[PDB]
């Protein structure tokens, strides 16, 4: 195994960056939320991409939970609480997160 | 004048991050102060940042 990699602060790009990365692989898009399942995805980053995993969070309350950190681009929308992850290129454009919750900001 | 090598692979999922397998040769261009330094491949050319610690000098191990 390769070993951790340094540590660096998100920013927008990554944010970005990832988010399409992650869209092209497809994987995520679709797949049904757990905590376990996040834990995995942001040990993955933090270990290969040394991003530290207080970024992909999301918006509480009922409905769709928008994403806190601008330019991740995914959101968690229900289905029939019971979420899967979507994707969102308006999310790159817009912090609905902000719009919503700006006590946070 | 002072040269690394990588010790591992590494592969980037941002643009700005320079790819490699272990053996790929760098010349350093940004020891600014981020761990992840800008750097050149001698195998490919391609100029990106990397994890400092995946590299050692040319001249230790």
């Amino acid at each position: 195994v390769r070993p951790q990699v340094p540590l660096r602060p998100m920013t927008y790009k990554a944010a970005l960056d990832i988010s399409h990365f992650l869209k092209e692989k497809g994987g995520l898009e679709g797949l049904i939320w757990s905590q376990r399942r996040q834990e995995i995805l942001d040990l993955w980053i933090y270990h290969t991409q040394g991003y530290f995993p207080d970024w992909q969070n999301y918006t509480p309350g009922p409905g769709i939970r928008y994403p806190l950190t601008f330019g991740w681009c995914f959101k968690l929308v229900p289905v029939e609480e019971v979420l899967v992850w979507r994707f969102d290129s308006k999310l790159a454009f817009h912090h609905m997160a902000r719009e919503l919750h700006p006590e946070y900001y | 004048v002072t040269l690394f090598v990588a010790l591992y692979d590494y592969e980037a999922i941002t643009e700005d991050d320079l790819s490699f397998h272990k053996g790929e040769k760098f010349q350093i261009l940004n020891s600014s102060e981020g761990d992840w330094w800008e750097a050149r491949s001698l195998t490919t050319g391609e100029t990106g940042y990397i994890p400092s610690n995946y590299v050692a000098p040319v001249d230790s191990i």
